[PDB]
RNA sequence: AAGGUAAGUAUCGUUCCA
């Protein structure tokens, strides 16, 4: 944790992007989510599927 | 066995002897707040602050 | 008397020396104690 | 208070909705049974708001009986029983209909008061009513409740209640 | 109500069966028409009120949406903000 | 006119407790 | 956390009613060991609203863990 | 500023003194739009108002236990009858008790 | 500012330098000023008044109370049978004291005591101490000075009146009194001084701030009664205007589901009906009880929003016996009208 | 000076006489019921009873063999176009107010509204300014139409 | 006799004094 915040603080990735989910929705970005709701879900989803396709993908790279 | 003294008598005879509502809201800062009347108010006994 | 139901004694009532200092202590601890207790405290405290 | 007690030891509503390619869904107008008196009570604050919003309803709609009803429930919690009598054989005639209306006025009316709201009931309501076993026990005398059964078994005698009231009679 | 249901109807299909009662688009379809119902709603609030749609930030943007609006009637009770307190000046 | 309390000894002449309290 | 937080000392409506007194209301001085404990408008026909102001959830009384852990 | 009710702004403060109030503090104006007009408390000349002390507001003893005696009385008689009558009690009749 | 302490009370002394802040006395008094140079640039002509004139003054003109100036002054088109100085409540002026053509208005500022809270005696008393006075500068011998007690909101004038001057004086004061931005703001402050509020009970108002909170896992129900009574009104090209009612529609939409129930509302209800908007009022709260009664205890809502403030009233009754459930009002001028179109 | 003649009021006063005027209007309400209510052999006959019976049951055996509206309008004349038709709903108001009906369109409402905002952002017979707030267009509707 | 000093920033005058 302290190597992945030395290392933001550096700025060699991108400071974390709040992690969203469903109901997160309209606590995060709901002012943002009123102009366009479905863009908004479309894209917190599109996180959901992205960290689960790491996991997955990080099983599949340490399966034997 | 329930209290054993009733202070709705003396009240309303402190009342009546200091003047009622208008004779001891002259002595307040009541018409200086200028309410149309002295109905449908509470006291805020504590600021939300 | 219940027996015949005349006036056949007289109570004189009185408050002790005991009960007096005790409201007497009972008012001055109040008043001790208002370092910063509001005004409608101390005399809620004393109506009580 | 209990007798045995010494000093040492509901807002009734008719209208009711049936659940279930077509988007309209009708549903069906259940009428529902009466309001009896509710152990739950009391749990109304700023009594001099709710009896004016009440009030003006028994004029806004004055054929809505469970309007008078929680006028009723509402005047007798907050020790107002008496004028709580008065406002029900006020509105009594406004929802003469209602079963429940009579009900309540029986319920709150003391002594030979209640007989002579009881009577009345079943001139408004002389066919198959629960009023008439209201009648029957809210009398003392046995040969009164049988009279009043006899009465209930000339008015509609097809009600099983009344059969088996009066069956077990002398 | 009609420039809405133009733009409800961006193809010239627009199925819609009895069963369901707006028309029948997918996911994307759905971006287009909301942003284009989002345009609209400025649009009208703009023409409304005579203030470029640009200007408005979402925040401003989502009250207009949800139905917040306000209004300066009492502009002159600001009194809460050669001392300038007797030289303004009184014109006929 | 003063604020000072007045002691009622000798003020109780005709008065009761029960009086003007029913 | 935060949220909590302001959920647990938040003024809760039956606390935020009884902070207001009314006015020129005369009321009978419940709770006779201790008076200058009036509820002002919990429970007062001056003011608030036709239903009693239901009981909150979140303020209710809890134990530690430690202490929980003891039990 | 005293022995107002808390409500009122006061403090409410009970008192068993002879405590005068002078007719300076009875005195009241409030402006009409027609004109200012005065009030009094005391508008026939009689006597200083004095504050009500609570000596007089509270009941003795002994009326108390007298009175207890009879009430309960009044309550089992009024008690009693309502077994061979078959109710219960209500706050109609209890009232006057 | 004007307040005078008899006697060092240090609270007073912070709430008084609260409440009058931002220089709120020197603001009251050209306020009260101004829209009373205002109410004479009006009626100018039917009084001869040649002109109007607000000359600058000390800035501290406020509260000198030592001493005084004219701030309003008339110059007229022609002369005036000047009265003689009188109060404001008095009508015997004959009006017939001199002749003059500058005439001046002096106007005071009061925080009055409780003894001393006789406006009047204090207008009569300066005037004539101001006036028979080598310190106060006065134009004319003829003036009104005019005193305001904002302690207990009192105003009189005394002085020299001229003809039509002492009426319109009373009608500007009364509306003057009633509304004033710097008095109501004056009023504003003192009563958040005391904390003293006329109604404005605390309630959930349905908000742009509090909007998030409303998705959550409860069921909510957005009772929405404005389509109940209605009338298709259209104005021909040629003929009259004609109105028909016809029916309407009580929306009780979930969020949750999406499942609008809807009670068509029959035209025949409004049989003559004299107060039919407290009909309708109470006709949606008869609906919206049934259907809660209606839904099983699981399905039963736990929040029930409202988008016209008239119907929170209804439903605390027709939810007398739902204790557990909020009933929150809309400030959201939230679009359901439109939703039967 | 003179202090005029005037009643002091006392809410403790003005409750119990509201409270003991309510008593004596319900002990007369419950005098005049009496009244009203007050006004109302086979009583222990088994075999009567079961003649009866027998009648009552042999009884059936022998029965056997809207233009009209008075509403306001909180709106113009002008207000309203032609060659069209519009939806007027009913504008809120408390039930304990008892102030008239008034019927409004949410559309021409919300236009008013925006139009009196941007007059008043434009401006950034006696005290007229200050009146308007210390004292609304419409016409009377009769005859389904003025 | 009190328990009643708001703390400040400015130019200007004066005067002793270094």
């Amino acid at each position: 944790q302290k190597e992945l915040q030395e290392k933001v603080r550096l700025g060699l990735m991108p400071p974390p992007e709040p992690k969203v989910r469903i109901s997160n929705l309209m606590r995060v970005l709901g002012t943002e989510a009123v102009q366009d709701p479905t863009k908004v879900e479309a894209h917190v989803r599109a996180q959901m599927a992205k960290r689960q396709k790491a996991h997955e993908e990080a099983n599949a790279a340490r399966k034997l | 066995d329930g209290k054993l003294w009733n202070l709705n008598n003396y009240r309303t005879d402190m009342i009546q002897a200091l003047g009622g509502v208008e004779g001891i809201l002259e002595h307040t800062l009541f018409k200086g707040t200028y309410f149309p009347t002295w109905e449908g108010l509470f006291w805020e006994k504590a600021s939300g602050f | 008397n219940e027996v015949t139901k005349e006036r056949t004694a007289q109570c004189f009532l009185r408050v002790d020396d005991e009960s007096m200092q005790r409201f007497h202590n009972r008012v001055r601890q109040i008043l001790m104690a208002s370092g910063s207790t509001t005004f409608t405290k101390i005399v809620n405290k004393w109506n009580t | 208070v209990d007798p045995r007690q010494t000093q040492f030891g509901r807002n009734t509503l008719m209208d009711m909705r049936l659940s279930q390619q077509t988007v309209v869904d009708p549903k069906g107008y259940l009428t529902d049974l009466n309001s009896m008196i509710p152990t739950h009570g009391g749990d109304i604050n700023d009594i001099k708001k709710a009896r004016l919003l009440l009030k003006s309803v028994r004029e806004t709609n004055p054929h809505h009986p469970p309007a008078w009803i929680a006028s009723a429930r509402l005047e007798e919690v907050t020790g107002k029983l008496q004028v709580a009598r008065n406002l029900i054989m006020k509105g009594t005639e406004m929802c003469p209909k209602s079963e429940d209306v009579w009900l309540e006025a029986a319920r709150l009316q003391p002594g030979d008061t209640a007989k002579a709201v009881v009577a009345q009931a079943v001139r408004h309501l002389p066919q198959s009513v629960r009023i008439y076993i209201r009648a029957a026990e809210l009398e003392t005398d046995i040969r009164a409740k049988k009279r009043v059964l006899r009465k209930a078994l000339e008015h509609v005698p097809n009600s099983v209640r009344l059969w088996k009231a009066a069956v077990e009679l002398e | 109500n009609d420039r809405a249901k133009v733009i409800l109807k961006p193809d010239k299909t627009t199925i819609t069966e009895p069963h369901h009662i707006w028309p029948t688009l997918t996911d994307e379809e759905w971006i287009k028409v909301e942003v284009q119902l989002k345009d609209l709603i400025l649009a009208d609030y703009g023409k409304k009120n005579n203030v470029n749609v640009a200007s408005l930030t979402q925040s401003e943007i989502r009250d207009i949406i949800l139905g917040m609006e306000i209004s300066a009637p009492s502009q002159q009770r600001q009194q809460i903000a050669t001392s300038n307190y007797e030289t303004q000046t009184f014109s006929s | 006119p003063t604020g000072e309390v007045l002691s009622l000894v000798g003020k109780l002449e005709g008065t009761r407790m029960g009086d003007k309290a029913q | 956390r935060y949220r909590k937080m302001k959920e647990r000392l938040g003024l809760t409506e039956i606390r935020k009613q009884a902070n207001r007194m009314s006015f020129g209301e005369i009321e009978e001085d419940a709770y006779q060991e201790d008076l200058g404990f009036s509820l002002g408008h919990l429970g007062k026909s001056g003011s608030g609203r036709v239903r009693q102001t239901q009981v909150n959830e979140a303020t209710k009384a809890r134990i530690s863990k430690t202490l929980q852990r003891t039990l | 500023v005293f022995y107002t009710p808390k409500e009122l702004g006061g403090l409410g403060m009970l008192s068993m003194g002879h405590v005068l109030i002078p007719q300076s503090d009875l005195r009241w104006s409030k402006q009409t739009d027609v004109g200012i007009t005065h009030f009094r408390s005391g508008m026939s000349h009689e006597e200083d108002q004095l504050i009500p002390n609570l000596y007089r507001y509270i009941q003795p003893w002994e009326s108390e236990f007298i009175d207890s005696q009879r009430v309960w009385a009044e309550y089992a008689l009024k008690r009693q009858e309502a077994i061979a009558q078959n109710r219960r009690l209500t706050l109609e009749d209890l009232e006057d008790s | 500012t004007g307040i005078f302490m008899h006697g060092k009370i240090p609270t007073l002394k912070i709430s008084l330098i609260q409440i009058f802040r931002a220089h709120l006395w020197q603001k009251i008094h050209e306020s009260i000023v101004m829209d009373l140079c205002q109410v004479f640039d009006q009626e100018l002509d039917a009084l001869e008044i040649e002109t109007v004139q607000k000359e600058t003054i000390h800035p501290r003109k406020s509260y000198k109370m030592n001493s005084s100036c004219a701030d309003i002054l008339l110059f007229a088109s022609y002369k005036w049978n000047v009265s003689r100085p009188s109060l404001l409540a008095d009508s015997k002026d004959v009006m017939d004291s001199t002749t003059t053509q500058k005439y001046w208005i002096d106007i005071q500022l009061r925080w009055g005591d409780y003894d001393s809270h006789d406006i009047e005696r204090y207008a009569r008393a300066k005037f004539l101490d101001y006036t028979t006075d080598n310190m106060s500068i006065y134009p004319s011998p003829t003036g009104v000075l005019i005193a305001i007690d904002l302690a207990y909101n009192l105003h009189s004038a005394y002085g020299n009146w001229f003809p039509g001057s002492k009426p319109l004086i009373q009608q500007a004061m009364a509306k003057i009194m009633k509304a004033n931005p710097a008095l109501y703001v004056l009023r504003e402050r003192i009563r958040k001084g005391l904390q003293l509020y006329s109604s404005e009970p605390t309630e959930p108002y349905l908000s742009s701030q509090n909007y998030g909170e409303l998705f959550s896992n409860q069921i909510i129900w957005f009772v929405d009664d404005t389509n109940v009574y209605r009338v298709t009104i259209h104005k021909t090209f040629e003929g009259n205007l004609t109105t028909k009612p016809i029916n309407g529609a009580i929306f009780i939409f979930n969020p949750r589901t999406g499942q609008l129930f809807l009670k068509i509302i029959h035209t025949s209800v409004w049989a003559g009906q004299k107060r039919l908007g407290q009909l309708a009022k109470w006709k949606t709260a008869e609906e919206v009880a049934a259907l809660i009664r209606s839904l099983p205890v699981e399905e039963q809502p736990k929040q029930i929003i409202v988008t016209r403030k008239g119907m929170l009233d209804p439903l605390e009754v027709h939810l007398l016996d739902f204790p557990n459930i909020v009933i929150k009002g809309s400030e959201l001028q939230l679009p359901f009208q439109a939703c039967l179109k | 000076e003179e202090p005029v003649t005037a009643d002091v009021i006392n809410p403790m006063a003005l409750r119990q006489r509201e409270e003991l005027r309510e008593k004596l209007a319900a002990a007369k309400e419950k005098r005049l019921l009496n009244q009203k209510l007050g006004k109302i052999p086979w009583l222990d006959d088994t075999a009567a009873w079961i003649e009866r019976s027998r009648q009552l049951q042999k009884e059936k055996d022998l029965a056997e063999k809207r233009d009209l509206q008075g509403l306001t309008v909180e709106h113009a004349i002008d207000s309203f176009r032609e060659g069209e038709t519009m939806i007027l709903t009913l504008k809120d108001k408390g039930v304990l107010q008892e102030e008239e009906d008034v019927l409004v369109n949410v559309n021409l409402v919300d236009k008013e509204r925006a139009e009196k905002n941007v007059e008043l952002r434009k401006k950034k017979a006696q005290q007229k300014p200050r009146s308007i707030l210390s004292k609304p267009h419409s016409f009377r509707l009769e005859q389904g139409g003025t």
